């Protein structure tokens, strides 16, 4: 017999401006529309009816703006921070395709739809026709990213590491606060060479840290690999770094969204000898997404 | 090694299915291509050689990916960003060598992006640390970047920043990373090679050499720039190496591919330079190269030669004697070496001024007294070096005089061995020998028997003393007796076998002195006495053949010098000339046993005496009896026959003898023989009959009877025609 | 070709050969070489042993060693040659003692010389040679000495004669023939 009636949502800007597209579950590549805090959603939903001769009845008929947030995989804790409702009809019925106009003022959006493994914030339009028995639910998911212009200050990460009669070098972070299309220029300062090295390698690396408080499940992964040295240096050698972090797609540092997840990365400076061990460095570095822009100029 | 042989077979594949995509346009997944190939250098595990031939391999394979990339950007296909595009991948070989490919055309092609650029590659090139890889991309950068670098004579097209500053510090910061590493070469890898990365050295050097040829094509580094810059940049980064065969070849690299004018002003600097070397450096080589080329624009034409405000010589042995005192554990050839170059280059540079060779060969008089070394004999390599360096002086100078003329050149002879100091020293006589020597002073008459005195304590002496006359002829009227008289003592000193050599000829060197004062007869009033003097100057060099116990070379000595007594006509020549027949007479009778000699002796003591008509008849007359005393002193027959006969020419009674002759031919018992004496009678008789007369009618008649009565050989005939033909000049018809 | 000289006095009288001579004579274009005498030392000798190989030396009045002939004799082809020196005879340079020494020995040709001054003449059909001093060496009896070599041409009863005489600074050349009777 099919459906009774498909819920259609056309945006009333449903054109404008291009997307961006985010990787989802599965490597699936997804595309909603992209939205930003502040910005009003308008549409049309097409309630389009399907079967002839037969009519639907119903108890209303809605749209919902709701911005949630799910974790690990259950549905007993979905928690919606965003939920605005538009009322499209009252109880009644549905003979035709009917177009109800929804428009929620200036939709609050204070978190970047992001997905993680056991994190999926989403952003979508939920239509819920209330039937006698079963509510026809229609989601039309929409991406929303986090804006913020260039920091204020963005120091010079300049630290000692190494092992003790070992190795001491210096590496130099020309900023901590970087955006997703920034570049990290630095240099590693050789003090002490006294192993045979095998390379040096900059590994970015995600810690995904989620739950609420002690519930946490930190899933870390190493999403770069950046290669910039190879062998066992001497006394007196400069190393600048050079790496474009664009081939990356990276997500903002979120400090802590809602205290439930956060997302945090960490350049590793991880040095290898002839024998195969690994020496490590943890430094914290802020990312965040900056702007579609017209690229040109600097101050 | 087969490693190496699977490398290049994955560097094909990838090398073809690059140019695969390059054909189809495809870019950026032909660089991957690329990408998966130039992880082949990642690996360190190939020999230096193996290495470099597939760094070869792979830079004649990025050049078609080079041209690629050529004609898309210089025909505007341009693709953009490639400057980034390069680096997202993983491994840092495929990234760079597409960073220099995007770089070099971005330097074509954007006039105004050139000195930016350049002063980031270079510094990025330390984008890696290891030795081997870090060798060949540069060279491979150099080969990219090889006539790109500016210049003065450069084409206006005047965004372009950077010149021939930019290019002189580009390329020693070049010369930096290569000799820094190629002493890394040295201490790489495993242990028990060393010998394999210092040959491997040796090798992969030639590498670093051609950074340096790209400083000589640099038209824009003057005689300023280098000495300030480039020089001293070099030399910066040739005091660092700390390692003896990375310091080796460079030098002469230096050397030998800069031009001369920019080692012409360099002495004092580089030198001072090669003073900062190491001990293990192969200090000779560098200067031999030195001399070689500074030599070699010393002698080429076309130029105003050698600057007026250059004293080579000075400085030079200033700076020698430096590189000498900075030197530690050094064998004796090196210093010999040196030396001889100083000897070469003061004689070829400074050609008309001998007082500069002079004190460089002084200096090496004062070099080996103060070395503590004793008498040098063959066997080492410094009795060639030192040979060597002696032979230079006397075959440079063209006339030998000025090898002669040298004060200081006597202490040099005394240090050799016998058999070489015998050798050098018949040679040295032999240049004054066998090139013709003129008068010689009497300076050169000292050194000639100093020269002497090195060689005595063979015929050499005879030629020597052959042309002595000669080299010592001299047209002073006094002088030339006391030149024969250093050779009658000194050469009297050396001993008794050579002066029966020297003394016959000495002596008629006095002889030609002797009637050199005949034609000073006129022009001395003298000459009467000094040729008494000579003529007893001759007698005391008789006596000395009289001690050397010689006979029959006095014998003829004194014959002459009765002819020269009874020639010149000096006062009392003729019992001068008595005296010497009196000596000449004595000397015959008392030892020679054998006839011939003694017949020798008294026919030319006759046939002088018939000519010397000087001896009156109261001299004559005995003398002429006394050599009919001397015939009759005699053993054989037919010989005394002869000397009577000749004696009947002294009357000129003369036939008194004649009839003696006939009766001394009667006692002898082969006819055959005496048959011609009796014709050497009769045309005897025909020369005095013609100048006594009957005698000769009956003896024809006599012979006639005494010449059939025998048996005949091949000799008969001989004297029959003979009579035959005797009466045909009888027959005077 | 053979070469004719004496009264040398190599180490003696003089220093050597006068130069001009001595690029005259080169080895290899004459077949025989003669000589008269006075060598006074091996030099003019090996000095001969350069130029050619058919070499015949006869003792002047002032040579050393024994081992060379007084006298020597050739009979090359068809003439008969005589080799002495000079110093053999009666006031040397009379006319009539050397017309004897040939009747002596019966040649057809003579050398001798010990005079140091050249002559060269034919007489009784016989013919004589005295090249002189080849090195100008000074003699008693005569006080100037010119050098003077002599060259012969002997083809079939016929020789040709080339002597060369140093007067100045110039060789200056006379020329004789002979023929054999």
């Amino acid at each position: 017999f099919g459906p009774i009636c498909e819920i259609d949502v056309a945006l009333n800007d449903g054109e404008t401006r291009k997307m961006a597209e985010m990787k989802t579950e599965d490597g699936k590549v997804e595309k909603h529309y992209l939205f930003y805090d502040g910005e009003s959603v308008s549409g049309k939903v097409n309630l389009a009816f399907k079967q002839p001769g037969k009519r639907l009845e119903h108890q209303g008929i809605r749209i919902e703006f709701v911005g949630q947030i799910e974790l690990f995989n259950d549905k007993s804790n979905t928690h919606e921070f965003v939920n605005l409702v538009k009322e499209l009809a009252l109880p009644g019925e549905l003979t035709q395709s009917r177009s109800y106009d929804f428009e929620f003022m200036q939709v609050e959006k204070p978190y970047e739809s992001y997905i993680g493994a056991n994190v999926r914030l989403r952003y979508f339009l939920k239509v819920t026709i209330v039937r006698r028995l079963t509510d026809l639910v229609k989601e039309y998911d929409l991406i929303v990213h986090q804006l913020a212009t260039y920091p204020d200050v963005n120091n010079s990460i300049k630290m000692e590491v190494g092992i003790e009669d070992c190795l001491h070098i210096e590496f130099e972070y020309n900023k901590s606060k970087y955006h997703l299309k920034d570049v990290i220029v630095g240099k590693i300062y050789f003090l002490l060479v006294r192993i045979k090295i095998q390379h040096m390698e900059l590994q970015l690396i995600k810690k995904e840290i989620t739950g609420i408080g002690p519930s946490t499940t930190t899933e870390t992964e190493t999403i770069a690999k950046y290669e910039i040295m190879d062998g066992a240096p001497v006394k007196g050698e400069s190393i600048p770094i050079r790496l474009f972090l664009a081939g990356y797609d990276p997500t903002p540092t979120m400090r802590d969204v809602n205290k439930k997840f956060s997302v945090r990365y960490f350049l590793n400076l991880v040095l290898v000898d002839e024998e195969d061990r690994r020496y490590f460095k943890q430094q914290e570095i802020i990312l965040w997404r900056k702007a579609p822009e017209k690229l040109r100029k600097q101050r | 090694e087969k490693l190496l042989d699977e490398a290049i077979q994955a560097v094909k594949v990838q090398s073809f299915q690059m140019k695969r995509c390059l054909d189809k346009n495809k870019l950026m997944d032909a660089l991957k291509h690329a990408s998966n190939m130039l992880g082949e250098l990642r690996t360190s595990m190939l020999s230096p050689k193996s290495y470099y031939e597939l760094y070869m391999a792979i830079s004649d394979e990025l050049h078609y990916l080079e041209v690629y990339l050529t004609d898309e950007f210089a025909k505007g296909r341009k693709v953009a960003d490639l400057y980034e595009l390069v680096q997202y991948a993983g491994n840092i070989i495929p990234r760079l060598y597409l960073l220099i490919t995007v770089g070099v055309v971005y330097v074509k092609s954007f006039p105004q992006s050139r000195k930016d650029i350049l002063k980031d590659l270079v510094e990025m090139c330390r984008g890696v640390q290891h030795p081997l890889r870090g060798l060949f991309l540069r060279n491979y950068l150099l080969q990219c970047t090889r006539n790109i670098l500016p210049d003065e004579g450069e084409p206006t097209d005047e965004e372009t920043t950077g010149d021939i500053s930019d290019s002189m510090d580009f390329v020693l910061l070049n010369f930096a990373e290569m000799n820094k590493l190629w002493v890394r070469m040295q201490h790489q890898g495993h242990s028990r090679d060393r010998e394999k990365r210092e040959r491997e050295r040796q090798e992969l050097r030639i590498l670093v050499g051609t950074n340096l040829v790209r400083l000589s094509q640099l038209e824009g580094v003057n005689v300023e720039r280098y000495k300030q810059i480039v020089l001293t940049g070099i030399l910066e980064q040739v005091v660092n190496c700390r390692d003896a065969l990375a310091q080796e070849y460079l030098m002469e690299c230096i050397i030998q591919v800069f031009p001369d004018e920019f080692h012409l002003q360099t002495l004092n600097p580089f030198l001072r330079a090669c003073a900062e070397l190491h001990q293990n450096v192969n200090v000779k080589n560098i200067i031999i190269a030195l001399i070689d080329r500074l030599a070699l624009f010393a002698h080429r034409e076309d130029g105003p030669g050698i600057p007026a405000e250059i004293k080579l010589f000075d400085i030079f042995s200033q700076q020698v004697a430096t590189v000498i005192q900075s030197r530690q554990d050094m064998p004796s050839e090196d210093v010999v070496s040196l030396q001889v170059s100083l000897i070469n280059l003061a004689m070829k540079c400074y050609p008309d001024r001998v007082d500069y060779v002079d004190k460089v060969l002084e200096t090496t008089v004062e070099i080996f007294n103060k070395l503590n070394l004793e008498h040098i004999a063959t066997s080492s390599a410094v009795s060639k070096e030192l040979t060597r360096l002696l032979k230079i002086p006397v075959d440079t100078y063209n006339n030998i005089l000025t090898v002669l003329k040298l004060k200081h050149f006597h202490p040099l002879f005394e240090y050799f061995d016998y058999e070489s100091r015998k050798s050098m020293s018949c040679y040295v006589l032999s240049n004054v020998l066998d090139y013709n020597t003129e008068i010689v002073s009497q300076d050169q008459v000292d050194s000639i028997m100093n020269l002497v005195s090195t060689l005595i304590q063979f015929a050499d002496e005879q030629s020597l003393v052959g042309r002595f006359i000669h080299l010592l002829r001299s047209d002073d009227p006094d002088q030339q007796y006391l030149i024969l008289n250093t050779a009658r003592k000194h050469f009297g000193a050396g001993g008794n076998q050579r002066i029966r050599f020297t003394l016959p000829p000495l002596v008629f060197a006095a002889y030609q002195l002797a009637f050199r004062y005949k034609e000073n007869s006129q022009m001395d009033d003298k000459w009467e006495k000094k040729c008494q003097k000579i003529f007893s100057f001759a007698h005391q060099t008789i006596s000395a053949l009289i001690k050397a116990e010689l006979a029959e070379l006095p014998l003829r000595l004194f014959l002459q010098g009765a002819l020269a007594a009874g020639e010149i006509g000096f006062e009392n020549h003729e019992t001068v000339a008595y005296e010497f027949m009196s000596q000449a007479f004595s000397l015959y009778e008392d030892e020679i046993s054998d006839s011939k000699a003694q017949l020798a002796a008294i026919t030319l003591i006759i046939g002088t005496f018939e000519r010397m008509k000087c001896f009156s008849e109261e001299n004559h007359e005995p003398l002429r009896t006394q050599c009919a005393l001397a015939a009759s002193k005699l053993l054989k027959k037919p010989d005394q026959g002869r000397a009577v006969s000749t004696c009947a020419h002294l009357f000129w009674r003369v036939m008194e003898c004649l009839k003696k002759a006939l009766k001394i031919a009667n006692q002898c018992m082969d006819p055959s023989l005496q048959v011609q004496l009796f014709i050497e009678i009769l045309n005897r008789y025909i020369y005095f009959y013609e100048k006594t007369i009957q005698v000769l009618n009956q003896l024809i008649q006599k012979i006639r009877e005494d010449l059939p009565n025998l048996e005949s050989s091949e000799e008969t005939e001989q004297i029959n025609k003979h009579f035959h033909n005797t009466l045909e000049h009888l027959r005077s018809r | 070709l053979v070469l004719v000289l004496g009264d040398l006095h190599i180490p003696h009288r003089c220093n050597s050969l006068p130069a001009k001579f001595k690029k005259l004579l080169v080895p290899g274009k004459i077949q025989h070489i003669l000589c008269t005498g006075n060598l006074c030392t091996k030099e003019s000798y090996d000095y001969l042993k350069t130029l050619a190989g058919d070499v015949h030396i006869v003792r002047g009045d002032f040579d050393e060693n024994l081992n060379y002939p007084e006298q020597k004799v050739v009979t090359v082809g068809q003439f008969k040659i005589g080799l002495i020196h000079g110093h053999q005879v009666i006031p040397w340079g009379d006319m009539a003692s050397l017309a004897l020494l040939q009747r002596q020995f019966d040649v057809d040709i003579l050398i001798s010389g010990h005079t140091h001054k050249f002559e060269a003449f034919e007489h009784e059909n016989k013919f004589y040679i005295n090249p002189g001093s080849a090195t100008g060496a000074y003699n008693a009896l005569e006080t100037n000495i010119i050098p003077s070599f002599v060259l012969m041409d002997i083809q079939a009863s016929t020789v040709v004669t080339y002597v060369y005489q140093l007067i100045g600074d110039d060789v200056k050349v006379e020329r004789i023939e002979y023929k054999k009777s």
